């Protein structure tokens, strides 16, 4: 009965879920996770993918 | 600087001399220069004074 109401949480926490869940995916660069980017290439060729 | 070690002094790139005797910054602005120098500097019998 309480669609309305159920239907705003469920729509905000659905977007809220894909922002956090975006910050695995690398985009084309070469690793999601920030440190390996910055550590295994050296800072020159590791900012671009940055 | 001796002629292998030409193409590392650059911004970014490493090097024993690069590293320890010198470096760019690697945000560097200019031009670098370099051409064989073997006909004015070096003598007969070794030339050793660098």
């Amino acid at each position: 009965a309480l669609g309305k109401l159920q239907d705003v949480v469920n729509q905000n926490a659905q977007a809220l879920n894909t922002l956090v869940k975006q910050l695995s995916s690398n985009f084309g660069a070469i690793s999601s996770v920030l440190n390996d980017i910055l550590s295994r290439l050296d800072p020159p060729e590791a900012e671009v993918q940055i | 600087i001796r002629g292998d070690e030409v193409r590392q002094i650059a911004p970014g790139q490493t090097g024993k001399i690069a590293d320890y005797n010198y470096k760019l910054p690697d945000d560097f602005t200019g031009c670098v220069i370099a051409w064989n120098s073997n006909n004015l500097d070096s003598k007969v019998g070794g030339n050793y004074n660098y």
